[PDB]
C-alpha cells in the first residue's frame, strides 16, 4: 500500500544512484555525459529496475541539453512508456508537460512521439493513496496545469478532444474536478472554442454523468454559473431593471429516472449542498413549494394524526378477562387475565373493535407496500445516512409496521404476553410524527438540532454514567446487606439496589431516610459523597457543555433545513399519481420557440 | 495633533537617557550604536479624517493616546459580542507593528483604510 | 483598602515604616524606593526618528464607523 | 487646581509645565484649597494619569544605565503623608468616583503596596 | 536578598560619591582629571571602595577619553577584575562588550586585557532574582548582544569557541536560553560557520543535555526547525510536488536511556506541547500510534475491565451468618452476623468463592509490582502534577491496592469492620477506569475537562457551602429542641441535624411539615429565609460560572488531549518489550546509506 510506495521510491533511488550513466544524466555532466558517448560499447537503452528511460530522468531534472545528445544518439528511447507497475504507460510527454518546459517539448515532438500514448498506471488513479488525480492524457496535463501554448500546440499536433479514460474521464469532467483555480474558466472556454461539431458535452462518463450532472453534483458554484451564463438570456432593460429568461430544459432531467435534482440532494459533499443558493433553482423550488408542497404536505400530516387515533382507541379496548385463580400470596397482585378469543368476540361492541383493530392493520401493510421498493433503487446505507433525507426517522416507522404485523400472530395462537410487543409498538408509533416538524416553519431546525445533539454528546454523558452508578449501587448493595430489608426499602436485593441508584441518582425518588430507627453509621459518609459527586457536579457539567456546544452548532441547522424541504418536495411530488403534478415551465412551441420551457425573472439592482 | 504630539512625547523620553530634559550627543552616540523637548517639539514639527479622530477620542479611555487590550476588551464588551482574551491579544499582534502593545493614531488609520 | 485600613489602625510597634533612610546615606530625612527595570530594544521605533533627525471584530469596527 | 479640573490633555501639561517655569520663586505648589487640598491631592483623587505620571517626571531619579536595563529612585516622600492624619491612599481609595482605582496601577505605588501586603498584611489578616 | 542587593547598590552609589577622584570619572571632568593625574600624590591603585575599579566606572559612564588619560598610568587595571561579592569574576571588558562600544574595546585589546578571563559572580547566576541570564564568558555577552565585528575581533584575539561554564553551559546553551529573535538564527548560523571542525554540537551540558535536546525542551520552535533543515534531505520534485525525507538518528534516541520524546512530555513547561506539531514527529506519533498503540490500549483495558467484574462478583457473596444475640432494644435493627474463617471454608460454592478471591489478590499484587519501581525514577511530586501523565489516576490505584491488600489481613485476624474498607475499596477500583477512559477520541478531552473543572471552583462552592449551612443547622437545632421529636424528626442531636440540613439543602428530601399538627411560629420564616438565600440564588450563579468556564476552556482541552494520547504513548512503548516493537524507520544498510533510519514524506506546495 502507501508502505509499500516508500520501498518502492527507494529502491528506485538506489537504482538511479547505481547507474552511472544516470548518475552523469541527473546531474548533467555534459563533459562525462560526452565521454560516455563517446564510448560506442555503452548501452544507451539502460532502464531502471521498475522501468524508466535515462530521458525520463533527463526529464524529470529538467538536463534538456542532455536529452538533445540523447535524442542525437537514440531517439527510439523517446517513444517508450515505462514499464514499471505504479507508471504502466508513464512516458517523458506527461513530464514535460507537467513541469512546464516548452522548448524540451518542441524537442520531444521534433522526434515526433506519439501524443495519443496513454500512461494509466496505478498510480495514475483517482485515489485516496494518489494526491491528485487528473486522469491520463497529456491533454488532461496540460489542460489542468493550464498552460495554453502546450495545448494549443498538441492541437496544432491532432490530440482529439474527444476522448475518454478509465471511469469516463473527459477532459471536460477533470477540469470541474478541480481546486478552484481561474485558469480552469479560461481554459475550459478555451477548449469550449475549439470545439467544432451531436455535442460533446453530451456524452457521459462509465457511470452515466454529463459533465454538467458532475457540476452539479460537486457544486464548484463559479463554474456553474459560468456554465449558466450560456444558458441565461436576457429579454429586455429598461431604466435601473431588468427583465430575463432561463431555460430550464437542462435543469429539468425530465424524461431520465435519473433526476438531477434528486442527484444534487443525495451527494455526501455539504458544498454541493449549498448549490440550491443559485438563482434559477431557488426560485423553481420556492415557487413549487408554494403552489403545492405545503398543502399537499398538511394534508397528508393530518390523514396520518387521524390514522394514529383509530389505532389509540383499538389498543384501548382489549378483551380482559377475570384472573381464574388465587394467587394466595403477599407480592402477588394478577387480578386481571387475558380473554381467549372465542370468548372475546360476541357483542356489537366486538364488532367495532374488531373492524377497529382491521383499519389498523389495512394501514399496516399499506405503510409496508409503499416502504419497501425504495430500498432496492437506492443505497440502504446510504438510504439510513442522511438526516435530510430522515433514514433513523424511517428505521422507527419500519419497526413499528414490523411489530404491528407481529402482534397479530399472539392473538392467532391466542400466546400470552400480548401486551409485550404492544407497549413497545405504541410508544415506537407515536414518534413518528417528528418528519411533519420540518413541514412547519417555526417548528423545522428545532428537532434536527435535537436529532443532531442525541448523537451528539447523549453519548458521552450515557458511558460516563454506567460506571460511576454501577460501583455506587455496588456500595449500597454490599452495605444494606445487613440489616432488615423491611425497614429499609429500596435495597432488598441487587437488581433493585442498581435500578434504585438510577432511580435516585437523577432526583426521582427522595433520598432514603428513617426517623424512628437509627442508621447505619457508614451510609451517611457513603452517601455524602455520592450527593457531592453525583447531582450538583457533573449534571450541572452536562448543561453547561450542552450550552457550549448550542451557540457553537446553532448556525448551520438554519440551511440544513433549508435543504431538507426539497429533498421532501421531490420526494412528494415523485410518487404521486401524474395529473396532480401539471408541468412546471413555459411551453414556447406555442409562441414559436418550440418545445422548450423557460422562466421569466427580473431584478431591480443599483446601476 | 494632540496624539501627534504623544507620540513625540514618549519619543523624547526614550532618547532622554538621564531624563534631565534635553537631548546630548552621548545620548544619541548610544543610539547609534544600537542602529529639549520644545527643541524635539520644533524639529519634528518640520518632519511632518475627523471622524476617526472622533472614533479614537471615544475609544482611548484615559486619553493617552495608546489603547491598551482592556481598554479594548471594555470596548468589545460594550459592543455585544462575546470573545475570549486571547484573540484580543491577537488583535494587538494585528495592529502594534513597531510591537509596543500599543496603538497610536498612525496604527489605527492604515487598519480602516 | 484592607491594607491601608489595618495599617491605620494597628500600633506602630509591628511595623517599621517603610523606605530607604537616606539620612543613612547622607541624603538627608527623605526616604526612596530604588526600583530597575529590562526593557526591550525595538529598532524600529528608533530608525524613523533617527532617519528624521538626519479578523471577525475588525469588519464590525469599520462597520460601526 | 483648575488645569486638573479638565479634559485631560497633554496639550493643557504643556501650559502647566510652561506656567510652572514662570514659576519664578515660598513654594507655590504647597497651597490647599478651602476643602485643603494640594494639588498633587487633587490629581491623585482625580487620577489624571497623563498629568500624574508628568508630575512624577521630576520625582524621578535615574541611577545608572547597563545596556538594555536601567535603575533608578523614586521619592516616596509626598505620596506617604503619615505625619498627616488624612493620608493619600486612603484619599484615593475612598471617592466617588470610579477612575480613581486605575491610579492603583503606578509604578510608584503599585509594587510598594504589594510589598507591603506580602510582607505585613496577609499574615496578620490570616491570624485575626 | 533583593533588599540586600539594592542595599549595596546605594552604598555603592554611597562609594562613588566620596572620592573625587572616582566622582570626576564618572563626571568626566578631564580639565580636573588633568590636575588629578599630574597629582603624583594621587594614588591611582585607589579602586572602588565596595569592589570596583575606575576603568569600570568610565565603562559604566562610557567616557572612553578619561579612559584613555587613565590607561597610560594604570594599564593593569585594564587587566584587573574587582572583588565585590555579587560581582567577583567581572571586568571592564563585560561592560564594553555590552555597551557595543567597539573603539573602546578596541583600547582595551590594545592593552591587551585578556579575554579568557571569566566571570562568574553570584549576580552572574541562572535566578528568579535575577532578570538576564547572559553567560559566563564574554563571548556569551558578544553573542547575546548580538555584536558581530566585536565577537570576530575576540575570534581574531583568541576566545575559543569551545567554552566550558559553570553549569556546563556552552555558547549553544545560552543562545537557546534566550527571549526570541530572528537575528539569533543568524548568530548562530555566523558561529556555525567560524567552527572549524568531534563535533562541538555533540557535547551536553554538565546535566547531561545535548543543545538539540535543550532546544527540544524549551521550544524555540524557529530555532528548532532551523536546525533540522541541516538535517533535511530533499529528494526530487515534479510538476507542484515534492519528496523529501528526515534523518530521524537522533529525535529518536532509543539506544540512549532518556528518549528526546520522554523528555519533551515531561516538562514543567507549557509551549514544549507546540513544538510537537512540527511535521516529522507529527507524522512520526501518529504512523507509531496508528499501527499499533489503540489495540493494545483496547485489550489492556477489556483485561482490565474483565478483571474488576470478577472482583465485583467476588465481593458480592461474601460468607455471612445470622445475629446470634438478641437486640433487647427498638431503634435497633442488626440481623445479621459474620462467619468465622474455619467456618467459611466449607462448601464448592465457598470453593469457586474461594478461587475468585486467589484471583482477585493475585491480580492485587502486580500492580505495586509493576509500578512500584517507575516511582522511584522520577520526582514523586513531578509524578502527581501532571495531569498529563495521570499522576491523579495513579493515586487512587495504590490506594486501591493498599486496602484489597489490607481487607484480608483483616480477614485473616477474625477482625471486624472489614465492609468499611471493602466499601472504600470497591468505589475506588471502580472510579479508577477513568485513566483507560482517555483512548476514544469522543470520550478523551471530557473527562480532562471535568478533571480541570473539579479542581476549579469546586472548592469555592465548599467552602461558602460549609460556612451557611454551620449556620442554618444550628438555627433550626435551636428551633427545634422544645417539642417532640416524635413528630418532627431529624432535629433530635446537632448531628443528625446538619446532615438533615445537608440532605435538605440540595432538594434531594422534599421540605419538613405535618399539616395535622401545629407548628412553631419562626420556623416558617427563618426556613422561608433559607430557601431564597439558598436553594436558587447561588446554585444559579454555579451553572452560570460553570458555563463561563467551560467556555474559555474549550480551546484548551483538545491541544491538552492531543499531547495525553503520546504521552500515553511513550509510556505504553517503554514498558512493553521490544519484541512487540519493531523498528519504525527505513534501514539505509539495506540500501547502503548504513545505520540510520530515515522518513520520507511529500506534498505539493500550496
Ligand atoms: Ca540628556
Ligand atoms: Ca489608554
Ligand atoms: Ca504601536
Amino acid at each position: 500500500w502507501e508502505q509499500y510506495r516508500d520501498r518502492v521510491n527507494m529502491l528506485q533511488q538506489e537504482r538511479i544512484r547505481d547507474s552511472p550513466l544516470l548518475q552523469a544524466a541527473k546531474e548533467n555532466d555534459l563533459r562525462l555525459l560526452k565521454i560516455l558517448l563517446l564510448n560506442q560499447s555503452c548501452d544507451f537503452q539502460q532502464r531502471g529496475a521498475v522501468g524508466e528511460t535515462a530521458l525520463h530522468v533527463a526529464a524529470l531534472y529538467d538536463n534538456l541539453e542532455a536529452a538533445t545528445l540523447l535524442m542525437e544518439a537514440a531517439p527510439e528511447l523517446a517513444k517508450e512508456p515505462a514499464l514499471c507497475e505504479p507508471f504502466v504507460g508513464q512516458t517523458a510527454l506527461h513530464i514535460a508537460v507537467m513541469n512546464q518546459n516548452l522548448n524540451l517539448v518542441r524537442a520531444l515532438l521534433a522526434r515526433g512521439a506519439s501524443v495519443s500514448a496513454r500512461a494509466t498506471g496505478a498510480a495514475f488513479r483517482r485515489s485516496p493513496h494518489n494526491l491528485i488525480y487528473y486522469g491520463e492524457h497529456p491533454l488532461s496535463f496540460a489542460a489542468c496545469v493550464g498552460s495554453e501554448e502546450i495545448v494549443r500546440l498538441l492541437i496544432e499536433h491532432g490530440a482529439d478532444i474527444r476522448a475518454q479514460d478509465s471511469l469516463g474521464n473527459t477532459v471536460l469532467h477533470i477540469l470541474i474536478l478541480q481546486p478552484n483555480k481561474t485558469f480552469a474558466c479560461q481554459m475550459y472556454n478555451l477548449l469550449l472554442s475549439y470545439d467544432e461539431h451531436q455535442s460533446l458535452e453530451l456524452v457521459p462518463n462509465h457511470q452515466g454523468l454529463t459533465p454538467f450532472k458532475l457540476a452539479g453534483v460537486e457544486g464548484n458554484t463559479v463554474m456553474f454559473q459560468h456554465l449558466m451564463q450560456k444558458r441565461k438570456h436576457v429579454q429586455w432593460t429598461c431604466g435601473p431593471l431588468t427583465s430575463t429568461l432561463y431555460d430550464l430544459t437542462e435543469i429539468d432531467s425530465w424524461g431520465e429516472e435519473l433526476s438531477f435534482l434528486e442527484l444534487v440532494v443525495s451527494s455526501k459533499k455539504r458544498e454541493a449542498r449549498q448549490i440550491l443558493e443559485q438563482t434559477p433553482v431557488k426560485e423553481l423550488v420556492s415557487f413549487k413549494w408554494k403552489k403545492y408542497g405545503r398543502p399537499y404536505f398538511c394534508v397528508l400530516a393530518s390523514l396520518y394524526i387521524l390514522y394514529m387515533i383509530c389505532f389509540t382507541t383499538c389498543c384501548i379496548y382489549r378483551p380482559l378477562k377475570l384472573r381464574d385463580d388465587n394467587r394466595t400470596d403477599p407480592r402477588d397482585i394478577t387480578i386481571l387475565q387475558q380473554k381467549l378469543l372465542q370468548e372475546a368476540y360476541v357483542t356489537h361492541q366486538d364488532n367495532i373493535r374488531l373492524v377497529g383493530e382491521l383499519v389498523t392493520v389495512t394501514g399496516a401493510v399499506i405503510i409496508l407496500l409503499l416502504e419497501i421498493p425504495d430500498i432496492f433503487r437506492v443505497g440502504a446505507s446510504r438510504y439510513f445516512g442522511q438526516t435530510i433525507l430522515g433514514g433513523p426517522f424511517h428505521v422507527i416507522i419500519i419497526t413499528y409496521a414490523s411489530l404491528v404485523l407481529l402482534t397479530m400472530v399472539m392473538r392467532l395462537t391466542n400466546m400470552n404476553g400480548e401486551v409485550v410487543p404492544l407497549s413497545f409498538a405504541l410508544v415506537l408509533g407515536w414518534c413518528s410524527v417528528m418528519y411533519f416538524a420540518r413541514g412547519f416553519q417555526m417548528l423545522g431546525p428545532f428537532t434536527i438540532m435535537i436529532q443532531k445533539m442525541i448523537f451528539g454528546d447523549l453519548m458521552r454523558f450515557c458511558w460516563l454514567m454506567a460506571v460511576v452508578i454501577l460501583g455506587f449501587a455496588s456500595a449500597f448493595h454490599i452495605t444494606f446487606q445487613t440489616e432488615d430489608p423491611n425497614n429499609l426499602g429500596e435495597f432488598s436485593d441487587y437488581p433493585t439496589a442498581l435500578f434504585s441508584t438510577f432511580e435516585l441518582f437523577l432526583t426521582i425518588i427522595d433520598g432514603p431516610a428513617n426517623y424512628s430507627v437509627d442508621l447505619p453509621f457508614m451510609y451517611c459518609i457513603t452517601y455524602a459523597a455520592f450527593a457531592i459527586i453525583a447531582t450538583l457536579l457533573m449534571l450541572n457539567l452536562f448543561i453547561a457543555m450542552m450550552g457550549d456546544t448550542h451557540w457553537r452548532v446553532a448556525q448551520e441547522r438554519d440551511e440544513l433545513w433549508r435543504a431538507q424541504v426539497v429533498a421532501t418536495t421531490v420526494m412528494l411530488e415523485r410518487k404521486m399519481p401524474r395529473f396532480l403534478w401539471p408541468r412546471s415551465g413555459i411551453c414556447g412551441y406555442e409562441y414559436g420557440l418550440g418545445d422548450r420551457w423557460f422562466l421569466r425573472v427580473e431584478n431591480h439592482h443599483d446601476q | 495633533t494632540e496624539e501627534q504630539i504623544a507620540e513625540f512625547k514618549e519619543a523624547f523620553s526614550l532618547f532622554d537617557k538621564d531624563g534631565d530634559g534635553t537631548i546630548t550627543t552621548k545620548e544619541l552616540g548610544t543610539v547609534m550604536r544600537s542602529l529639549d523637548f520644545p527643541e524635539f517639539l520644533t524639529m519634528m514639527a518640520r518632519k511632518m479624517e475627523e471622524e476617526i479622530r472622533e472614533a479614537f477620542r471615544v475609544f482611548d479611555k484615559d486619553g493617552n493616546g495608546y489603547i491598551s487590550a482592556a481598554e479594548l476588551r471594555h470596548v468589545m464588551t460594550n459592543l455585544g459580542e462575546k470573545l475570549t482574551d486571547e484573540e484580543v491579544d491577537e488583535m494587538i499582534r494585528e495592529a502594534d507593528i513597531d510591537g509596543d502593545g500599543q496603538v497610536n493614531y498612525e496604527e489605527f488609520v492604515q487598519m480602516m483604510t | 483598602a484592607t491594607t491601608v485600613m489595618l495599617e491605620r489602625k494597628m500600633p506602630r510597634f509591628l511595623w517599621p515604616r517603610s523606605g530607604i533612610c537616606g539620612y543613612e546615606y547622607g541624603l538627608g530625612d527623605r526616604w526612596f524606593l530604588r526600583v530597575e527595570n529590562h526593557h526591550d530594544q525595538n529598532p524600529l521605533r528608533v530608525l524613523r526618528y533617527v532617519e528624521a533627525f538626519k479578523h471577525r471584530g475588525w469588519e464590525i469596527l469599520r462597520r460601526n464607523t
